[PDB]
């Protein structure tokens, strides 16, 4: 059992949010590596308003894809460029096709990849800078790929990032190393999309603690202190 | 004229149970527990309230309608970790009650004591119905193997098991059962815990002294309201600092993956509040004796006031019967670490004997030395 | 171009954990290869190797990417 | 008794700050969600409709 | 001393008590928010999407 | 149960301060310091050695189950 590492993400610390131009990087790493065989079914591209693109770049976004539309007055099923609304494309309809197309396995949703791995986005960078050959005496079926992180160290997808596989917008290279950590600060946000306003909200309510627990403190001692100062004397006859 | 307090007949009810109720002038912070428990009640039932007003039981919809309470319903997330860790802090609290319970001999109350032993129960199984709901892998798997251990019955274990389900495994069924009961029994709950203040107010608290406090008794609603809220403070900050620091500490991530039938994890534990548990239960290979000894490790609460043996209540003035309690938490401690871990060597030989231990404590132990400390102050 | 991991990986592996393991494995490595006919495998030994590594390469990596 | 009250003064702003907030989330979780307010919020376009034409 | 003086106008009876807990309430939420806000965004400077959007 | 008909009290003298003629935290550390620590050396061979056992348990078990997976040479 090889464990991840603990690296030093912008987004640990205890208010410590995501950068997010990582997160901008990440989808447009994960929208152009991933999604051939990934889905997010629980991220649409309303999400990322606000977050990572504005709504106009995000609208630009959808209608680079097409999506199904429901019934015509004929009665098909038609195509129509993606809105705001839509979730993220399916890249295969059901999960036998995804299996068919990966050598038997179903390559995972990741909305929630992150909170559903322990070590989370530790696990999926190491996973996905974690392809070496296999050791001496470890021989994998074909179509398998040898990670020590990967539970078994015999994994179904094929190294994904490698150096300059895409080419990021901002200009950064687009280094292995780079890739992977701007896809895993992007499923951070697609496991947990409240995790800014989560930590704003706990910075809060620790200062609203430090306030009120000091003052309640008082208060509680200010009515005991008839209790607490009491003096008691014994007169028998 | 009179005062509407003390004559009016819902205020003069109110009025005796929280507010001229006569209350030790002593009773430390572990008092504050049971406040605790019913403000983690009402919290729950507020939180779960709103979650029902978005989540659906259909096998179809559950994970998505929580996923949909977590990433579109306005603070929907708040409201959703809010409730799971109010389950967590509900047994914290729980399990901190019973220990004081057990501590100071407040069990001889025998008739809130044994409503007490019906409040964990019920408890229990809202907390065990309500984790399957937002049918994860662990939510399908834990109901699995929780519903599957009731075959170890003898005559009707299948029989039962199959009726619960309402098929032929945990399926569509089950979920939306569980449903209606995780929402109906916290209501119950509240009114076994009404019960359970009636039976108390009878005699009234006991003290960390266990001598009787007649002579020293003060009105409940200045002090012990004031100190109640600062209780209820400290544990609000507790369970906001889980829920907006670490919401997933106490989980687990399989439970955001959907159930998979076809699939098993890997580790199929339950919750941390069933680990000791779970670890008494695995410790037997006997699946019947198993079960047996998982429901005595609850029902042995029942049995304390007859076990008790010393001529004082508490433990304060009993350094000895001290040491066996700290032990018996420590191998509640013990118990609940290795039902968390896998049933491989070493963990079982450990396991088996904190299992013996626990019972050899709670049975023998405790009795033995509280008659030995007995004899020591030559009574 | 170049990557940071690449550099930052050799640097970490000029530790004296990673050195100890990595002739750790190596010993591993000409038992296996040698006995014809085994069930080992060196996994455990790329494991350690690995593990003290990437704990240094965890520590180093962030700051050039 | 000012101090004293300032005191209890200052501990009710606080809860009240608290309070506030939380019956605020309780009462906007019942209000239309995010996908609500995506999908039967609007349907906008531009004059793409060609004149006579009923699209 | 002042804390005579705000017992003697606003303390003392129980109506400007809650009065001046009012009026408090409201200018306390604006200005613990505003200074709230300003630490989170101080500690997460650069790595907001505010920080950020001006660019897009 | 109500106040006023508890017990039979006799020749029992209370003297009480009001709340406003005194402080809430007195002497909070000069006293309180010592008061802890006078209730921690009270209490702790009574309350730590069984969790000094429950860490030398779980570092033991933790290890040797780890010792386990490790390959023995064979
Ligand atoms: C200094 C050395 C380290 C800290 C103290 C270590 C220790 O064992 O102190 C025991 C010592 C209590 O001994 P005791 O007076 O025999 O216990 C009476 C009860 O604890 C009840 O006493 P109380 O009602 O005044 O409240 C104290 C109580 C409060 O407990 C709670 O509020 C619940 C905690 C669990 C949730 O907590 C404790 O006594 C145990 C420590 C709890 C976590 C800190 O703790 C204190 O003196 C109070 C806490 C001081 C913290 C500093
Ligand atoms: C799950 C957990 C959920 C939450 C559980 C909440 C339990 C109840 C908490 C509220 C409560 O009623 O506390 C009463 C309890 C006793 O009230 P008190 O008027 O301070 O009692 C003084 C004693 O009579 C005699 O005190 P002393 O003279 O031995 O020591 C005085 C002072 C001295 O402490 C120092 O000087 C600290 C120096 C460092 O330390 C304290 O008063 C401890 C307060 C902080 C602990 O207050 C606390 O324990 C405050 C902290 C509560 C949170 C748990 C801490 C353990
Ligand atoms: C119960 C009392 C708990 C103690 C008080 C904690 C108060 C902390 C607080 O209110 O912090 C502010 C936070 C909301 O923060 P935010 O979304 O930025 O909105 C600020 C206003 N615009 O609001 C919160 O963090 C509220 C968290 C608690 C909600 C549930 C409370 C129990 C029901
Ligand atoms: C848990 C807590 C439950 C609520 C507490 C129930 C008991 C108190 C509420 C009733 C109350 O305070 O009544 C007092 C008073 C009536 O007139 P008064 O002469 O002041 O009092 C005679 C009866 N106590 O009431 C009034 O005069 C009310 C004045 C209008 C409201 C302000
Ligand atoms: C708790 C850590 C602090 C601790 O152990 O403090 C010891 C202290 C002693 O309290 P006292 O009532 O004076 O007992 C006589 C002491 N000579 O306080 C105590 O011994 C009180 C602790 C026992 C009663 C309160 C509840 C404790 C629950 C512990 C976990 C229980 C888990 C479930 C057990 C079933
Ligand atoms: C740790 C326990 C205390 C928590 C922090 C303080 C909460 C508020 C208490 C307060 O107003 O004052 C606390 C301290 C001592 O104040 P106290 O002893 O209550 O009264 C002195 C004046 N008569 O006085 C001060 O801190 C300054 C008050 C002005
Ligand atoms: C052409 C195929 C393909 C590409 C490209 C691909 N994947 Fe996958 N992925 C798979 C398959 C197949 C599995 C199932 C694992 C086996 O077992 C998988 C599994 C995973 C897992 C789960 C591993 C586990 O612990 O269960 C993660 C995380 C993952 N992929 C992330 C990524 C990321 C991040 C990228 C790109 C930036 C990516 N994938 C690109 C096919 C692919
Ligand atoms: C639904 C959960 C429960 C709630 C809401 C609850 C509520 C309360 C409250 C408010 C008190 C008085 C305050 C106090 O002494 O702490 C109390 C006392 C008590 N409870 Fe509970 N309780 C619950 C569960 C239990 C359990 C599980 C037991 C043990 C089996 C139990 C046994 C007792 C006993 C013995 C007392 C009296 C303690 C004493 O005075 O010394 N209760 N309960
Ligand atoms: C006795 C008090 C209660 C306890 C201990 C309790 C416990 C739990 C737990 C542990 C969960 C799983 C949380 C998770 O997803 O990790 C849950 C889910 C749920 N509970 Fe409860 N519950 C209580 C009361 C209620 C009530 C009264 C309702 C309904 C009015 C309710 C509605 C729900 C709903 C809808 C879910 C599913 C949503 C979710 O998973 O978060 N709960 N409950």
């Amino acid at each position: 059992e090889l464990h991840a590492p603990s690296y030093p993400w912008s987004h640990r610390g205890l208010l410590s949010s995501l950068d997010h131009t990582s997160i901008r990087r990440g989808f447009q790493v994960y929208k152009q590596v991933c999604s051939s065989c990934h889905s997010m079914d629980y991220v649409a591209y309303r999400h990322l308003v606000g977050v990572c693109y504005t709504e106009e770049e995000a609208k630009a976004l959808a209608e680079e894809v097409e999506v199904q539309d429901g019934p015509n007055e004929d009665g098909e099923m038609f195509m129509r460029p993606g809105k705001l609304s839509d979730y993220f494309p399916k890249p295969y309809p059901n999960p036998e096709a995804a299996r068919a197309a990966n050598n038997g396995a179903l390559p995972p949703d990741l909305s929630y990849i992150v909170r559903a791995r322990h070590g989370g986005e530790d696990y999926v960078f190491s996973l996905l800078t974690g392809y070496c050959e296999p050791p001496t005496g470890v021989s994998l079926r074909e179509g398998l790929y040898f990670n020590p992180y990967f539970p078994g160290q015999a994994i179904a997808m094929a190294p994904p990032i490698y150096n300059e596989v895409l080419e990021f917008d901002d200009g950064t290279p687009a280094t292995m190393s780079q890739v992977a950590k701007d896809v895993c600060t992007f499923l951070r946000w697609a496991s947990e999309p409240e995790h800014d306003h989560r930590k704003r909200m706990g910075l809060k309510m620790l200062m609203m603690m430090g306030l009120l627990l000091p003052l309640v403190y008082a208060m509680k001692r200010h009515k005991w202190s008839v209790l607490k100062s009491r003096k008691l004397a014994y007169r028998p006859p | 004229m009179t005062n509407i307090r003390k004559s009016h007949p819902l205020m003069k009810i109110i009025n005796n149970a929280f507010i001229d109720l006569p209350a030790p002038s002593n009773i430390s912070s572990w008092w504050n527990f049971g406040s605790l428990l019913g403000i983690c009640l009402i919290l729950q039932i507020l939180t779960g309230l709103f979650l029902a007003m978005h989540y659906t039981s259909d096998t179809t919809t559950a994970f998505s309608s929580v996923t949909h309470i977590c990433r579109d319903v306005n603070y929907g997330w708040v409201i959703r970790y809010l409730h799971a860790n109010g389950a967590s802090m509900f047994f914290i609290c729980l399990f901190i009650h019973v220990g004081r319970g057990l501590y100071y001999g407040s069990y001889m109350f025998l008739e809130t004591w044994n409503i007490g032993v019906v409040l964990l129960f019920t408890v229990m199984a809202t907390a065990f119905m309500g984790y399957v709901l937002p049918w994860g892998q662990m939510s399908f798997w834990g109901a699995t193997v929780i519903t599957n251990l009731l075959s170890a019955i003898p005559y009707i274990g299948t029989d039962l098991v199959e009726w619960i389900w309402g098929g032929f495994s945990v399926d569509k069924a089950t979920l939306t059962r569980f449903f209606a009961f995780h929402f109906i029994l916290p209501f119950i709950i509240t009114a076994l815990a009404a019960v359970h203040l009636l039976f108390l107010h009878e005699t009234g608290s006991n003290n960390p002294t266990g001598i009787s406090s007649d002579m020293d008794k003060i009105p409940f609603h200045p002090y012990y309201t004031i100190k109640d809220i600062l209780g209820a403070l400290f544990m609000m900050l507790i369970l906001l600092i889980l829920v907006l620091f670490s919401p997933d500490l106490l989980g687990d991530p399989d439970n955001y993956t959907p159930a998979n039938p076809l699939n098993t994890p890997p580790h199929i534990k339950p919750e941390w509040y069933f680990l000791f548990a779970y670890a008494i239960l695995r410790s037997i290979p006997n699946k019947l004796g198993g079960v047996l000894a998982l429901v005595a490790s609850i029902l042995i609460l029942i049995l304390m006031p007859m076990l008790h043996t010393s001529k004082q209540r508490s433990m304060m003035f009993r350094p000895l019967s001290q040491c066996l309690f700290w032990m018996l938490v420590a191998d509640l401690i013990t118990l609940t670490w290795i039902g968390g871990q896998p049933v491989e060597h070493p963990f079982i030989i450990i396991g088996q004997l904190a299992s013996i231990l626990y019972f050899l404590i709670i049975l023998v132990l405790m009795p033995i030395t509280s008659i030995i400390e007995n004899n020591l102050l030559k009574w | 171009l170049v990557d940071p991991l690449t550099t930052v990986r050799e640097q970490c592996e000029q530790i004296e954990k990673c050195i100890k393991a990595r002739e750790r494995l190596e010993l591993c490595d000409q038992r296996v290869s040698s006995r014809s006919q085994t069930e080992e495998d060196c996994t455990e030994e790329l494991f350690d190797f690995l593990h003290a590594r990437d704990h240094c390469v965890a520590h180093k990596l962030f700051n050039s990417l | 008794k000012g101090f004293s009250y300032l005191i209890t003064a200052t501990t009710t702003v606080g809860v009240a700050y608290a309070a506030k907030n939380a019956v605020s989330q309780f009462v906007s979780s019942m209000s239309a969600s995010a996908d609500v307010l995506a999908m039967s919020k609007i349907e906008i376009k531009l004059s793409d409709i060609p004149e006579g034409k009923n699209m | 001393t002042l804390t005579a003086r705000l017992y003697s106008l606003l303390f003392r009876r129980t109506s400007t008590f809650a009065l001046t807990i009012a009026v408090g309430a409201l200018f306390f939420e604006r200005a613990f928010d505003q200074g709230a806000d300003a630490i989170y965004e101080h500690i997460n400077q650069g790595k907001l999407w505010k920080h950020i959007k001006h660019k897009y | 149960r109500e106040f006023g008909h508890l017990t039979r009290m006799r020749h029992v003298i209370t003297y009480s301060l009001s709340p406003f003629e005194q402080r809430a935290f007195p002497h909070y550390f000069t006293k309180g310091i010592p008061n802890v620590l006078r209730r921690t050396r009270a209490c702790i061979l009574r309350v730590a050695p069984p969790f000094v056992v429950f860490y030398l348990v779980y570092t033991w078990g933790t290890q040797e189950f780890e010792k386990s997976k490790r390959k023995n040479p064979a």
